[PDB]
């Protein structure tokens, strides 16, 4: 660990400058609650 | 650590001694008081000091948990007033001590040399207790890791277009082939 | 006073549970519902540890 | 990878001994025929005895007393449970260190206190019920507190041991089984005398309870697709074992009844099957004239070998006392393994 | 047990118990290990009715997708709970609104996994003791849905699908009286 | 040089004191029971 600090110094610490800080208002996921419903064709396909 | 080195030295066997005492978890507020008057003698900084302590914890995280969190928990480096919650939605990224998070995001970064290769487990999972009792809010940690978005995004095409081949077409499993 | 009061503090700490020394652990279970034994919730006699 | 040098070891050039029986210097003075049979083979709890009967009539028993058969006593016996009909299987009573429980196809149940001064096996007693009832199965609660006597149909019988073995109670196969045509085709008790597993032959599986001496249905599942052959349990008492002849071996979770690991490489029927002391190594018997040992906790092969003809029907049995294993060898000849310097598995 | 100077001797087996950072609990022939955080199930409450099991199921399994056949246990522990909830009022008057609802979640829910299973006969064995309970037109429109619809769209169902076909074929080519 | 020899000569006799108890300890312990068969591996410190 000392080692890459000091690797990490020697460039001016530019491994920090950039830090992506999230600015996102982050909403309450949705989540689907129903099933699918069935067709007409009782049986599988219509043939049968 | 070179800089000033009986400093440190100091504070890391200090380290270890917290965690081979039967008694350390009565004793939080003393070995508090004890890194701060030694962190004020010779001029350690704050940052290399959180990560010294964050190293050698990790380092007995198994079955030192309880006694590292409890000190965390009572020391000044600890988001008091905006605590991070990582358990609502609403909240996921709001709050923390982000100057652990810079430390933390770091750290978890460094996968190059031979000899971090076997402690990353432990660091990891020092990290995912960490984050869970609201020390570092969850984005700041996911945002700022190695593997960026946008190379795991290709990563994932790369591997659905072959899986997708592999699957329709077929590959001829070689027996007795040339 | 000070410098002999903080290396003794450290030799009782260390003392205490990393240069401890312990009893034996032979074991004897009466009842015979316990078919299988944890071996570290083995305790010594009640009428030794008062001694202890 | 510690237990497959151990394996490799146990199947080397020494570390092996002839069991010497009659028909093993039978062999060795007519080849130096048609083989009869081995109906069952069972240890004493202590691992300290053994017994087995062939089919001739003759039940051979040895009171282990060193690794190679050096200084073993045997009290070889003619047929007994009468002349024209001939053991089936038997149980070593774990309450006492000599009685033995025999039966014959029949409707007598013959218990003998073998001897080990002399080579007197004496009759002790007979016990008997129904006339057309024909029992060839006999089993005793690894605790010594119940015995069970089953048919091919239509009868099984608990009775209490301690109170000498007053007949306790009975039941009717057909409320078990509920189908067409079922025949019970192996039985196992659970560890300690609480439950009774029966596999009967149309696939079914069923549990039932023998708390305090009256016979109950608990639960029934539709394990196999096949008939039932083996079924051992645990010694730690997590999972029980289940193998069929449809060429599957199944491990079921104890406390919740799922399947939770299933043996792949397998494309044969099973015979017969056994789980070391330790609950470590599995070993399978299959149809092929072919023998596997694979690994408990992980589920992969770790061992292969191959039977080559000899002795068509093999059996196989590890001691409950040591990690060592008696199996067939040529013609019906038993052949003791070991490696003569590691008592147990963890000593190595 | 043990016989010693003539007499039998029952004593316990005696394990030890060790501290990893494995999940699952395991007991490599001497002593048993654990997953050390043992209370990282605090956050978390289990059901206390069945109406919470879809309410939950609507978000965890709606996540794992069709990779729900990777754990086969939690095939055969939703099987038969459905059974055993459609026999406790075999009498009632309500027994088709009940049947209607389990038929809906076996649609959407554990018949796509079960299709992506791997040589494990009682795990299908489980899921059609459940689907025994309903009118076979359901069960059949189940089947041809899943045959026309969801083999096809649907990425992993479909690698599984057509491993399957084309090992059947290849089984199919050595078939012989020998 | 000669302050490391003595240094490390005399940390050699500190763990050499803590491997003595523990091995006496163990091999009563084992010799003690059934089937034991204590594990030499860990050492870890525990309280008594």
């Amino acid at each position: 660990s000392d080692e890459k600090f000091t690797t990490a110094k020697i460039d001016g610490f530019k491994e920090f400058q950039n830090f992506r800080i999230s600015k996102e208002k982050i909403p309450p996921p949705a989540f689907d609650e129903t099933f699918k419903k069935f067709t007409f064709i009782k049986m599988g396909n219509k043939l049968i | 650590l070179v800089e000033n080195s009986v400093g440190y030295g100091q504070l890391v066997a200090l380290l270890i001694l917290a965690y081979y005492d039967p008694d350390n978890f009565s004793k939080v507020s003393a070995y508090l008081k004890e890194i701060y008057h030694i962190m004020g003698k010779y001029s350690l900084d704050s940052i290399r000091t959180l990560d010294v302590i964050l190293n050698v914890s990790s380092q007995f995280i198994t079955e030192g948990y309880k006694f590292f969190i409890a000190l965390l928990r009572k020391s000044d480096s600890w988001p008091s007033s905006h605590v991070a919650n990582n358990s609502n939605y609403s909240s996921l990224n709001e709050g923390g001590n982000m100057i652990a998070a810079n430390i933390i995001s770091f750290n978890l970064s460094q996968y190059n040399e031979e000899v971090d290769k076997e402690n990353y487990e432990r660091y990891m999972d020092m990290c995912c207790i960490l984050l869970k009792n609201g020390f570092v809010n969850f984005y700041s940690i996911w945002d700022n890791v190695k593997p960026e978005m946008e190379f795991l995004q290709e990563y994932i095409q790369n591997l659905e277009t072959e899986l997708e081949e592999e699957s329709t077409k077929g590959v001829e499993n070689p027996l007795a082939m040339a | 006073t000070f410098e002999h009061l903080n290396r003794d503090t450290l030799r009782y700490i260390n003392l205490l549970k990393r240069l401890s020394v312990d009893l034996a652990k032979q074991v004897e279970v009466s009842d015979p519902s316990v078919t299988v034994y944890e071996m570290d919730k083995w305790v010594p006699s009640e009428k030794l540890q008062g001694i202890l | 990878s510690v237990t497959s040098k151990y394996l490799q070891s146990t199947f080397s050039k020494g570390n092996t001994s002839h069991i010497e029986d009659k028909r093993f210097i039978h062999v060795s003075s007519r080849s130096h025929i048609t083989p009869n049979e081995i109906l069952s083979l069972k240890f004493h709890v202590s691992g300290s005895s053994m017994a087995y009967s062939r089919m001739d009539g003759s039940l051979t028993v040895w009171f282990i007393k060193d690794a190679s058969f050096d200084k073993s006593v045997e009290v070889y016996i003619p047929d007994c449970c009468g002349s024209d009909k001939l053991a089936t299987d038997l149980s070593w009573n774990p309450t006492s260190l000599n009685q033995i429980a025999v039966v014959s196809n029949s409707s007598e149940i013959s218990l003998l206190l073998i001897n080990e001064k002399s080579l007197t096996a004496s009759k002790l007693r007979t016990l008997s019920l129904g006339s057309k009832t024909k029992v060839n199965t006999c089993l005793y609660d690894p605790l010594g507190n119940w015995l069970l006597a089953a048919t091919k149909s239509e009868k099984i019988y608990l009775f209490d041991v301690k109170k000498d073995h007053s007949s306790v109670c009975s039941l009717n196969i057909s409320d078990i089984s509920q189908e067409d045509n079922d025949v019970v085709y192996s039985l196992a008790w659970s560890n300690g005398g609480s439950h009774i597993f029966i596999g009967f032959k149309s696939g079914y599986l069923a549990i039932l309870k023998a708390k305090h001496g009256i016979l109950e249905v608990c639960t029934k599942i539709k394990a196999h697709t096949g008939p039932i052959t083996e079924i051992k349990m645990d010694p730690w008492g997590r999972n029980f074992i289940t193998g069929s002849i449809d060429g599957n071996c199944y491990v079921w979770n104890m406390k919740s009844l799922c399947c939770e690991l299933i043996i792949n490489d397998l494309n044969s029927a099973v015979t017969t099957l056994d789980v070391c002391h330790l609950g470590k190594i599995l070993g399978i018997c299959t149809e092929d004239e072919m023998v596997y040992f694979y690994d408990l906790n992980s589920g992969n092969l770790l061992h292969s070998k191959s039977l080559a003809n000899y002795k068509t029907d093999p059996v196989l049995k590890f001691y409950p006392d040591k990690s060592w294993y008696i199996m067939s060898g040529k013609n019906d000849t038993l052949s003791n393994h070991f490696v003569k310097n590691e008592k147990n598995l963890i000593t190595y | 047990t043990r016989i010693d100077n003539g007499i039998l001797a029952h004593k316990p087996r005696l394990i030890h118990k060790y501290k990893t950072h494995e999940p699952f609990e395991s007991l490599e022939l001497n002593s048993s290990y654990v997953f050390y955080y043992s209370e990282w199930n605090s956050n978390l409450t289990p059901f206390a009715s069945v109406n919470d099991l879809f309410e939950n199921s609507h978000i965890y399994l709606s996540i794992i997708g069709p990779y729900l056949g990777r754990i086969p246990t939690l095939l055969s522990k939703i099987s038969r709970i459905g059974v055993a909830d459609i026999q406790k009022n075999h009498g009632s008057e309500s027994l088709h609104v009940t049947i209607d609802k389990w038929i809906d979640y076996v649609r959407k829910f554990i018949f796509p996994a079960t299709s992506l299973l791997q040589n494990n006969p009682i795990a299908t064995s489980e899921v059609y003791e459940l689907m025994k309970f309903f009118p076979f037109e359901k069960r059949y429109f189940i089947y041809n849905e899943m045959m026309t619809k969801l083999s096809q769209d649907i990425l992993p169902l479909k690698v599984s699908f057509n491993k399957a076909e084309r090992e059947a074929k290849s089984i199919l080519k050595a078939l012989s009286i020998d | 040089s000669p302050l490391l020899d003595a240094i490390l000569e005399i940390e050699e006799n500190f763990y050499s004191k803590i491997k003595m108890n523990n091995r006496t300890r163990y091999s009563l312990e084992e010799a003690l029971n059934t089937e034991y068969y204590a594990n030499y591996d860990v050492m870890t410190p525990k309280l008594p």
